[PDB]
């Protein structure tokens, strides 16, 4: 499969657009916080389809594939975050019935902090001028990245989705020089998202353990998973 | 179990 | 300053291996502990150093370079005892008379499944077949990527060194279409680098709370 | 202190 048609299938795999289904009001800590873990799990049902779309990823062996999401969940949520909020400054577009403002952050504590480094993590994405196919071809690395014969085939996918990412970068006809500089930039702006995420995930873990926000199943699987 | 019956069906 | 100039820079500039030596009866919690803790403070120092050799640094605001350091210390400290690993497969160097063993790790509550990983990663780095100046830029791609106008200065910083990187890579002579999977493939590894340092400093901090050994002064003020 | 006399005393 060419690069090309890998990015193609990636496309295919994207989740569809996802609503909470909230009739547009003021955000009091308890509807913020209830809506951001009502989007997350279902997102969580969509993301797993996704993944089950890329290419070779339901021949991994059922551990590696389980592990593989259990780890990457929360970063692969702000990727698409992200990714939605571009177009947007100063805006957090978790859904188009959850766009949420810096502002509105702070009346949840630890909130505000992670919702600058998200906007900030944008904002780097927004001055690189992200492209739609390397947003798929990065969001499809941090799951295949995320390994903290079966193995084999993971590393031949992950290397197949990273020939993708070159070959986007390189359609944009840039200068060798700056493909290479492009192509590190984008990876190193990963850093800062599994960052974010990481601080996601205890702000969530936090929350659930004081039962301020309802859990559902599949969240609280991923979490307790994940934290393990 | 949840992510697993996800991961094998349809 | 060219490409070659910088590396060249940062090759000097290497911090010279910090000594410490391996407790005379077999290693127990308090013991090992009591050597990384000291190891990691004397490095911090050498660390700090080197950061100041890193062309640019020192123009940063003392908040900017306070705020990296900061928030990379543990990253750098593991990258370069993994690269003093990655010629020694099932052996974690972290000093010269500090050969650590994976089964010595078991002393430690918590420490093996660190020790793993860096293993792990450590020999992912042999596989590649890391070279020591693509180390050094790499390293200090960490320091200056940890931006976890004084912020113009650093994205202006950090591409010197990531020019620095490719220049390394486009003399290895490989394809072009080789060079750009290669500094995929090199900074891919980063997240892993990071994962075992998460990992590390949640252990030393749960140890700091347990009093399972003492930590204050330079490493205290770095944890927090 | 310890960081900071580092970064600018030493
Ligand atoms: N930070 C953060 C949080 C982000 C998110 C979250 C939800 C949907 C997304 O697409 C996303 F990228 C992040 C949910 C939470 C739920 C509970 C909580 O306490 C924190 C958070
Ligand atoms: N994992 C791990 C730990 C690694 C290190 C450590 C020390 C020197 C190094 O060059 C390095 F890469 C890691 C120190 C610790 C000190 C206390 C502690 O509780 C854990 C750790």
């Amino acid at each position: 499969l060419s690069p090309e048609q890998l990015v193609l299938t990636l496309l295919e795999a994207e989740p569809p657009h996802v609503l909470i289904s909230r009739p547009s009001a003021p955000f009091t800590e308890a509807s913020m916080m209830m809506s951001l873990t009502k989007l997350a799990d279902k997102e969580l049902v969509h993301m797993i389809s996704w993944a089950k779309k890329i290419p070779g990823f339901v021949e991994l062996s059922l551990f590696d594939q389980v592990r593989l999401l259990e780890s990457c969940w929360m970063e692969v949520l702000m990727m698409g975050l992200m990714w939605r909020s571009i177009d947007h400054p100063g805006k957090l577009i978790f859904a188009p019935d959850l766009v949420l403002d810096r502002d509105e952050g702070k009346c949840v504590e630890g909130i505000l902090e992670i919702f600058d480094m998200l906007l900030a993590t944008t904002s780097r994405f927004r001055e690189l001028k992200l492209q739609h196919k390397e947003y798929l071809c990065v969001k499809a690395m941090i799951l295949l990245n995320s390994s903290m014969d079966s193995s084999r085939k993971l590393a031949h996918l992950l290397n197949a989705v990273t020939d993708a990412l070159v070959w986007v970068i390189a359609k944009s006809g840039i200068s060798s020089q700056q493909q290479s500089m492009r192509l590190a930039n984008l990876l190193m702006l990963l850093s800062h998202v599994r960052h974010a995420s990481n601080k996601g995930m205890e702000h969530l873990l936090n929350m659930k353990c004081k039962n301020v926000v309802p859990v559902y199943d599949l969240l609280l699987e991923m979490l307790n998973a994940h934290v393990l | 179990h949840k992510l697993v019956q996800l991961l094998t069906t349809t």
